[PDB]
C-alpha cells in the first residue's frame, strides 16, 4: 500500500511532467491529462478501500464525469484549432504575444 | 482438473465456430435455391477443417507500410477476448463464477473493437481506414443502448451476476415482461460483431474487405473465427437472459440442452437475416439507434425504475 | 512406414486442403464474368464444391481472368497477381484472355494473359459454358492433387 | 391537439411511446397503494445484527425473547 | 519600446481577425478500382473524399 | 435438401452442450457430490474457511455433522 | 488464479497460432506484393493523412452518455436502500435531464453529420 | 503471489511514462488502455470490482474517440512511435533504470516507511470484516441516489451544461 | 466556510460525509472510527491552535491507525532479527509458524 501509493504519486508526477512538457502536438496533452486523472481515481478508490469509507466512494465518479467532461471541451477546442490552422500543432498559436 | 474443464469449454466452441461456418453457407444456400457445401465431406462436414489448413499453409502478408506490431498483435486479441467470453457464462454452473459478469462482457466487447480499430490503423491503406472508422461509428451507435438496455432488464434481476438470472425466470422467461428491451438487445448485437446488415467494416460492396483488405492468412483466420464465436457467445447471452431455460437442480444438463436449442435457433436467425435484408448505412444506423433506441430505451429505463416500487417487487440482493 | 510415404500422404492432405477451399477473387472484366457469375449462381454452384470469392486478392488463392485484358488495365492485372499471396493460380477464361480474342489483331489488347500472368488452365469459349469453366476449375483441382512438393523437397 | 396526436401516432410513433412510458412511470407511483411496501421490504431485510438492549426496567414494548408477540409482526410480507 | 525582437511585431487587427492563409482543401483520393466488386467489371473511379 | 443441414447443426449442438454438462460433473467431482460453492459475500467465504479448518484435510467440502 | 489461467491458456494458444502461420509456410516477398492494395493502381498519396471525421459532435455526446450510464448502473444496488423516494426522484431528474440534452442537441442539429 | 500489486504498480507507472513520452495518440491511447486495465486490477486487489470496471470502460470509451479524432487531427505521415526517437527511447530507459535505482535506494536510507521490499504484500488490505454481508464497491456509489444526492445532481449538471458548451464550441 | 449557507438553512449538502465516522451506508464502521471520533471529541469549541497541543495524544493514536508506521517498523523488525538468527541457526520456528496447527473451530 505505501509501495503503491508512492508509485502511483510518481506515475501522476510523470504525466504531469509531460503535460507541462510540451511536443508539437496537443491531443498528447490531453492524453496526460487523462493519465493524471485516472492515477487520482485510483488513489481515492484504494484510500477508500483501505480506510472502508463507503460514504467517500462517490468522489472518483465525479471525478471521472469532470474529467470527461474537461476532455470533452478540449476536444471541441481541437477542432476549432484544427478548422482553423489544418494540423494540431501548438506552435501555429503564437500570434496573441503581438 | 482445471485445465481439463478448461479444454470442455475451449475445444468444443470452436469446432462449434467451425461447423457454423459450414450451417452459414449451407442455410444461405437453400434459401438462395442451392446446395452449399455436400462434396469435402459427406455433406461438407470436413470443408471447415480445410480452410483453416489451407489458410495457414498460405503465406502470410508483411507489407511495407504496415505496422507490425499491432498488426500482428490485433487478431490475437481478437480470439482471446471472443474465448474469454465464454468464460463466465452459466450453462448453467460456470467455469468462473463472477458477482460483475455482464461488465465483464461489456469491457471485454468495448476492448474487442480496438481489434478491429488498431488492425485497420496499422494495415496502412485507404479501405482498411474506412472500416476502422466505421466500428468507431458502429460503437458510438450501440453502446450506450446496450448498457442501458442491459441495466434495465437487470432491474428486475437485482444483480450483474448471470447466475441470478437462472432463479430469476425459474418460473417464467424475461422476455414477456421485456420483449422491447428484447428486441433492442437483439439488434444491438447484431450491430455488436459486425454482422450483416450492419456489417459496415468488411462491407465488400462498399469497402474491398475493410479492415482485413491486408490480412491474408491465419490472421485473417482469427478475425473469422472471433466473429464466429461471438455470434454464438451473444446469442447465449440473450437465451440466458430473455430465453430462460428450466434449472431442474437435479438435472443440470436439461439447462444445458434447452440453452443449445435457443442458442442454435438465434444464431440461425442471424444467418436467416444475413440472407434477408440488404445493408444499412452507417449513418443511417448511427440516425436509427439514437433517433428511435435510445429514446425509447430511456422511457423504459423509467418504466422499469417505476415498476419495482408501485408494484412492491424490489429483487433481492443475493 | 517410411518417410518417404508418410511425406506423400502429407503432401496428399495438403493438396486436399488447397483443393477442396480454393478462394477465388471478384475479378472480372467483361462478359465472360456473366458465366462466371451463372457458375456461382443455384444450377452450377460453386460453393457445393468450397469455391467461394473473396474480394480482396490477400484473401484469395487463385484469380480467374474472365474477359478482355487491355493495355490500360494489365498493370492492375500484375499488381493483383503480385499481392496474391503463394501459393496462388491463374485460369484464363475465354478466347480474349487464353490468346487476343476477337480482339487480337487490335491496338490495346493484350494478346494472351500469358504475357501478363502465368496461366495454370486455359477454358476456352466466347463465353465458355460455365459447364465447361466448372469443368477446368475441376480440372484446376487434379492439377493440385498431383502437385508432390514434400516430395521433391525430401529428395533434395 | 388531438388530430396533432392522431398525426404523431402514425408519423413518429417511437417519441409518442417514450413520452407516454414517461409519464407513466411519473404518475404510476402516486397511484398505487403497493408503493409504500417497498421501503417497507427494504427495511425489513436484517443486513447488520439486531444489537440487544439492557434491561433498565422500563421496556414493555419491548420483547425479551425473539418468538414473543411484541415487535414488528411481518405477516403483512406473508400473504400480501 | 522596439528592442531587437518586438521590430517585426506588427499591431494587431482592429476587429481581432488576422488575415491568413487559409488552409489548402487536401481532400483524399481514392480509386475505386476496378479490382472493386462493385466497379461493375472495370472501372477505376478516382474519387475525392473529404472523410 | 434442407434435412442435409442437420449434421452440421447436430455437431453444434452436441459441441454447446458439453461444456454445460462438463463443468458440472467437473464441480461435483473435485468438490464431491456437492455443487461447487459460491461464495458472493465475505460470510460465505468465512463460513468455507470454517469448514476447511473443522475437516482436518484442508478440503471445505468432507461435511462433519453430529458424530462431534 | 483460475481467471489468470483462462486468459493465459487464451493468449498462448493465440500466439502459437500465430507462430505456426508464420514459420510453417513458404515465403517468396517482394515489393511488388508488400505494398498497399489500392485495387490494382498505386495509391495517390499517403493513408496516414487526415480522414476528416463529420460525427464528432455525436463522438463527444456519447463520452458523456457514457458517464450517463456510469452513474445510472449503481441502482440494483440503490433500490435495497429504505429511502425509495429519493433515489426515484433522482434518478428521474437523470434520465429527464438526458432526455433533455438529447432533444437539444437533436433539434439544433447535432446528431446530423457535417456534409 | 506477494509482489503482485508491486508488479502492477510498477506497470502503471510505465504505461503513464511511456504517455508523458508522448508518441503519436495512437500509442497514447494504448498506454491509457493498458495503464486503466492496471488500474482496474489493482483497485480489484484491494477490494473492488465496480471502480475497475467502471475506469476501464470510460476510459475504452474515451480512446475510441481519440482514435477517431487523432486520425483526423493529430496524424502525420510518420507518427513517431517510441523507437522512432533515439532520444525518447534512451529516456524511456533511462527512467525505467531511475525508478529502479530510486527504490533500491529508498530501500535504504529508510528501512520502511515508505517502501517495504522486505515486507511486500503483508500491508494490503487493513482490518477486513471477516464476517460481512452487503459490504461490497457499490453500495458506496448507490449512495449517490441516496445520502450523497448532491454529487448526483452536480454531476448531471456538469453533463447537461457540457452538451450545449459542446454545441457552442462547435458552432 | 465561506458562505456559511448550509448551517443558514440547517441543510447538509456536503457536511456529514467529511471525515471516516460519518454515516457509512449501511452501518459498517471505518477503521479508526474510534480514533477520529475521540480526536474530534477532544477539537470541539476549542479551534485550532489550542487544539493541536491539547489533543495531540488523540491525533498521533489516529495517525497510527490509519497509515500504520510504528506497526510496520515493529514487525519489521521482528522479521529481521528473525532472519538473522535462522541464518545463524539460533532460532527454531515451531509448527504453528511453519505451516502445522491444530486449527481452532
Ligand atoms: C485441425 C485443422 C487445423 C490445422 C492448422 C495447422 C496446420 C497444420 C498443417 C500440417 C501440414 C504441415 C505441412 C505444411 C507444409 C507447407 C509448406 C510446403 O509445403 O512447402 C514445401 C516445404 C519446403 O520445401 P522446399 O525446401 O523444397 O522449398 C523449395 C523452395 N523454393 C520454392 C524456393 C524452391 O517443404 C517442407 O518444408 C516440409 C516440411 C515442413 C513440415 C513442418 C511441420
Ligand atoms: C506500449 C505500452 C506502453 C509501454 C511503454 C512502451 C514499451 C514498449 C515500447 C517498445 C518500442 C516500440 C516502438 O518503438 O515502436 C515499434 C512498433 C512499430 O513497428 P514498425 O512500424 O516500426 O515496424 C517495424 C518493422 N520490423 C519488425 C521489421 C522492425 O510499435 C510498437 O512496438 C508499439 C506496439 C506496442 C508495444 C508493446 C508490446 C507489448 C508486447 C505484447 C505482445
Ligand atoms: C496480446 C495481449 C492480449 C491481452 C488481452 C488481455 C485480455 C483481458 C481480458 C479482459 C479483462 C477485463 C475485465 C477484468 C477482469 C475481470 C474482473 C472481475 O470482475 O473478476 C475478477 C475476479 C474477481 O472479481 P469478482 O467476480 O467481482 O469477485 C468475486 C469474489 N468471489 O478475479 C480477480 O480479481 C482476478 C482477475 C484477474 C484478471 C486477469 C487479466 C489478465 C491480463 C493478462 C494480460
Ligand atoms: C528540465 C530539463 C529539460 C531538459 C530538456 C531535454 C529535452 C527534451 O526532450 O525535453 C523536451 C521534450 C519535447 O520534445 P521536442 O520538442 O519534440 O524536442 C525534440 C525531440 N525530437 O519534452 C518531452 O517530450 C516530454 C518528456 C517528458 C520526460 C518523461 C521521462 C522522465 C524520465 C527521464
Ligand atoms: C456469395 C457470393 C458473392 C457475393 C459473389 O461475390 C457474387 C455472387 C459473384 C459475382 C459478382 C461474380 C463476378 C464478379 C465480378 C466483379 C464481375 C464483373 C461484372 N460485374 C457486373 O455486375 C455486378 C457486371 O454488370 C453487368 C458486369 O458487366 C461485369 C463484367
Ligand atoms: S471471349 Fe467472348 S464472351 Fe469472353 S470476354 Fe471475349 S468476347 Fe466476351
Amino acid at each position: 500500500m505505501p509501495s503503491t501509493f508512492f508509485n502511483l504519486t510518481m506515475a501522476f508526477s510523470l504525466s504531469l511532467l509531460g503535460t507541462l512538457m510540451f511536443r508539437s502536438h496537443l491531443m498528447s496533452t490531453l492524453l496526460c491529462l487523462e493519465g493524471m486523472v485516472l492515477s487520482l481515481f485510483i488513489m481515492t478508490s484504494v484510500t477508500s478501500l483501505n480506510s472502508n469509507s463507503m460514504s467517500s466512494m462517490p468522489i472518483p465518479i465525479t471525478i471521472l464525469v469532470f474529467a470527461a467532461c474537461e476532455a470533452a471541451v478540449g476536444l471541441a477546442l481541437l477542432v476549432k484549432v484544427s478548422n482553423t490552422y489544418g494540423t494540431d500543432y501548438v506552435q501555429n498559436l503564437n500570434l496573441l504575444q503581438c | 482438473m482445471f485445465f481439463i474443464n478448461i479444454l470442455t469449454l475451449l475445444v468444443p466452441i470452436l469446432i462449434a465456430m467451425a461447423f457454423l461456418t459450414l450451417v452459414e453457407r449451407k442455410i444461405l444456400g437453400y434459401m438462395q435455391l442451392r446446395k452449399g457445401p455436400n462434396i469435402v465431406g459427406p455433406y461438407g462436414i470436413l470443408q471447415p477443417f480445410a480452410d483453416a489448413m489451407k489458410l495457414f499453409m498460405k503465406e502470410p502478408m508483411r507489407p511495407l507500410t504496415t505496422s507490425m506490431s499491432l498488426f500482428i498483435i490485433a487478431p490475437t486479441l481478437s480470439l482471446t477476448l471472443a474465448l474469454s467470453l465464454w468464460v463466465p457464462l452459466p450453462m448453467p454452473h460456470p467455469l468462473i463464477n463472477l458477482n460483475l459478469g455482464i461488465l465483464f462482457i461489456l469491457a471485454t466487447s468495448s476492448l474487442s473493437v480496438y481489434s478491429i480499430l488498431w488492425s485497420g490503423w496499422a494495415s496502412n491503406s485507404k479501405y482498411s481506414l474506412f472500416g476502422a472508422l466505421r466500428a468507431v461509428a458502429q460503437t458510438i451507435s450501440y453502446e450506450v443502448t446496450m448498457a442501458i438496455i442491459l441495466l434495465s432488464v437487470l432491474l428486475m434481476n437485482g444483480s450483474y451476476s448471470l447466475q441470478t438470472l437462472i432463479t430469476t425466470q425459474e418460473h417464467m422467461w424475461l422476455l414477456l415482461p421485456a420483449w422491447p428491451m428484447a428486441m433492442m438487445w437483439f439488434i444491438s448485437t447484431l450491430a455488436e460483431t459486425n454482422r450483416a446488415p450492419f456489417d459496415l467494416t468488411e462491407g465488400e460492396s462498399e469497402l474491398v474487405s475493410g479492415f482485413n483488405v491486408e490480412y491474408a492468412a491465419g490472421p485473417f483466420a482469427l478475425f473469422f473465427m472471433a466473429e464466429y464465436t461471438n455470434i454464438i457467445l451473444m446469442n447465449a447471452l440473450t437465451t440466458i437472459i430473455f430465453l430462460g431455460p428450466l434449472y431442474y437442480i437435479n438435472l443440470p444438463e436439461l439447462y444445458s440442452t434447452n440453452f443449445m436449442m435457443e442458442a442454435l435457433l438465434l444464431s440461425s436467425t442471424f444467418l436467416w437475416i444475413r440472407a434477408s435484408y440488404p445493408r444499412f448505412r452507417y449513418d443511417q444506423l448511427m440516425h436509427l439507434l439514437w433517433k428511435n433506441f435510445l429514446p425509447l430505451t430511456l422511457a423504459l429505463c423509467m418504466w422499469h425504475i417505476s415498476l419495482p416500487i408501485f408494484t412492491a417487487g424490489v429483487p433481492p440482493y443475493m | 512406414s517410411r518417410a518417404e510415404y508418410v511425406v506423400t500422404k502429407l503432401d496428399d492432405l495438403i493438396n486436399w486442403a488447397r483443393r477442396s477451399s480454393l478462394w477465388p477473387m471478384t475479378f472480372g472484366l467483361a462478359c465472360c464474368a456473366v458465366e462466371m457469375m451463372h457458375m456461382a449462381a443455384p444450377r452450377y454452384d460453386m460453393d457445393r464444391f468450397g469455391v467461394v470469392f473473396r474480394a480482396s486478392p490477400r484473401q484469395a488463392d487463385v484469380m480467374i481472368v474472365a474477359g478482355t485484358l487491355t493495355n490500360k488495365m494489365a498493370p492492375a492485372l500484375r499488381k493483383v497477381y503480385d499481392q496474391m499471396p503463394e501459393p496462388r493460380y491463374v485460369v484464363s477464361m475465354g478466347s480474349c484472355a487464353n490468346g487476343g480474342g476477337y480482339y487480337h489483331y487490335s491496338y490495346s489488347v493484350v494478346r494472351g494473359c500469358d504475357r501478363i500472368v502465368p496461366v495454370d488452365i486455359y477454358v476456352p469459349g466466347c463465353p465458355p459454358t460455365a459447364e465447361a469453366l466448372l469443368y477446368g476449375i475441376l480440372q484446376l483441382q487434379r492439377k493440385i492433387k498431383r502437385e508432390q512438393k514434400l516430395k521433391i523437397w525430401y529428395r533434395r | 391537439i388531438s388530430a396533432f396526436l392522431k398525426n404523431a401516432w402514425a408519423k413518429e410513433p417511437v417519441l409518442v411511446v417514450s413520452f407516454s412510458v414517461w409519464g407513466l412511470a411519473i404518475i404510476m407511483p402516486m397511484i398505487s397503494p403497493y408503493t409504500k411496501y417497498a421501503s417497507m421490504i427494504n427495511k425489513a431485510t436484517p443486513y447488520n445484527y439486531p444489537v440487544p438492549v439492557r434491561d433498565d426496567g422500563n421496556m414493555p414494548d419491548v420483547p425479551s425473547h425473539p418468538q414473543d408477540p411484541l415487535g414488528p409482526s411481518l405477516d403483512w410480507l406473508k400473504n400480501l | 519600446y522596439p528592442s531587437k525582437e518586438t521590430a517585426h511585431w506588427k499591431p494587431p487587427p482592429w476587429n481581432d481577425v488576422d488575415i491568413l492563409k487559409e488552409k489548402a482543401v487536401t481532400n483524399m483520393t481514392l480509386n475505386f478500382g476496378p479490382q472493386h466488386p462493385a466497379a461493375h467489371g472495370v472501372l477505376r473511379l478516382v474519387l475525392e473524399l473529404s472523410g | 435438401m434442407w434435412f442435409e443441414i442437420l449434421p452440421g447443426l447436430a455437431i453444434m449442438g452436441v459441441c454447446l452442450v458439453i461444456p454445460g454438462v462438463s463443468t458440472a460433473y467437473i464441480h461435483k467431482f473435485t468438490n464431491g457430490g456437492k455443487e461447487k460453492r459460491v461464495a458472493r459475500v465475505q460470510y460465505q467465504w468465512y463460513l468455507m474457511e470454517r469448514d476447511r479448518r473443522i475437516s482436518g484435510v484442508n478440503r471445505y467440502y468432507v461435511s462433519k455433522g453430529l458424530e462431534n | 488464479m483460475n481467471l489468470y489461467t483462462v486468459i493465459f491458456i487464451n493468449i498462448l494458444l493465440s500466439l502459437t497460432l500465430i507462430l505456426v502461420a508464420f514459420w510453417l509456410p513458404q515465403m517468396n516477398l517482394y515489393s511488388e506484393k508488400a505494398n498497399p492494395y489500392e485495387c490494382g493502381f498505386d495509391p495517390t498519396s499517403s493513408a496516414r493523412l487526415p480522414f476528416s471525421m463529420k460525427f464528432f459532435l455525436v463522438a463527444i455526446t456519447f463520452l458523456l452518455f457514457d458517464l450517463e450510464i456510469a452513474l445510472l448502473l449503481p441502482l440494483p444496488w440503490a433500490i435495497q436502500t429504505i429511502k425509495t423516494s429519493t433515489m426515484m426522484i433522482m434518478a428521474f431528474i437523470l434520465v429527464t435531464i438526458l432526455s433533455l440534452g438529447l432533444a437539444y442537441e437533436w433539434t439544433q442539429k447535432g446528431l446530423e453529420w457535417t456534409e | 503471489m506477494n509482489n503482485y500489486i508491486f508488479v502492477l504498480s510498477s506497470l502503471f507507472l510505465v504505461g503513464c511514462l511511456g504517455l508523458a513520452l508522448k508518441p503519436s495518440p495512437i500509442y497514447g491511447g494504448l498506454g491509457l488502455i493498458v495503464s486503466g486495465f492496471v488500474g482496474c486490477l489493482m483497485v480489484l486487489g484491494f477490494g473492488g470490482s465496480f471502480l475497475g470496471l467502471m475506469v476501464f470502460l470510460i476510459y475504452l470509451g474515451g480512446m475510441l474517440v481519440v482514435f477517431g479524432y487523432t486520425t483526423a487531427m493529430a496524424t502525420e505521415e510518420y507518427p513517431e512511435t517510441w523507437g522512432s526517437n533515439w532520444l525518447i527511447l534512451g529516456f524511456l530507459v533511462l527512467g525505467v533504470i531511475m525508478e529502479v535505482f530510486l527504490i533500491c535506494v529508498l530501500n535504504y536510507y529508510d528501512e520502511v516507511g515508505v517502501i517495504n521490499l522486505d515486507g511486500l504484500g503483508d500491508w494490503l488490505m487493513y482490518e477486513v470484516d471477516d464476517v460481512g454481508v452487503m459490504l461490497e464497491g457499490g453500495i458506496g456509489v448507490a449512495a449517490m441516489y441516496s445520502c450523497a444526492t448532491w454529487m448526483m445532481v452536480v454531476a448531471g449538471w456538469s453533463l447537461f451544461a457540457g452538451i450545449f458548451i459542446i454545441i457552442e464550441i462547435t458552432r | 466556510p465561506f458562505l456559511d449557507i448550509q448551517k443558514k438553512l440547517g441543510i447538509s449538502l456536503d457536511r456529514h460525509f467529511m471525515f471516516l465516522s460519518a454515516e457509512q451506508p449501511y452501518k459498517n464502521a471505518a477503521r479508526c472510527h474510534a480514533f477520529e471520533k475521540e480526536w474530534i471529541e477532544c477539537a470541539h469549541g476549542i479551534g485550532g491552535t489550542r487544539a493541536k497541543k491539547e489533543c495531540k495524544i488523540e491525533f498521533d493514536d489516529f495517525e497510527e491507525c490509519l497509515l500504520r508506521y510504528k506497526t510496520m517498523r515493529r514487525m519489521h523488525d521482528i522479521k529481521k532479527q528473525r532472519e538473522k538468527l535462522m541464518k545463524e541457526g539460533k532460532y527454531t520456528p515451531p509448527p504453528h509458524h511453519s505451516g502445522r496447527e491444530e486449527p481452532r473451530p
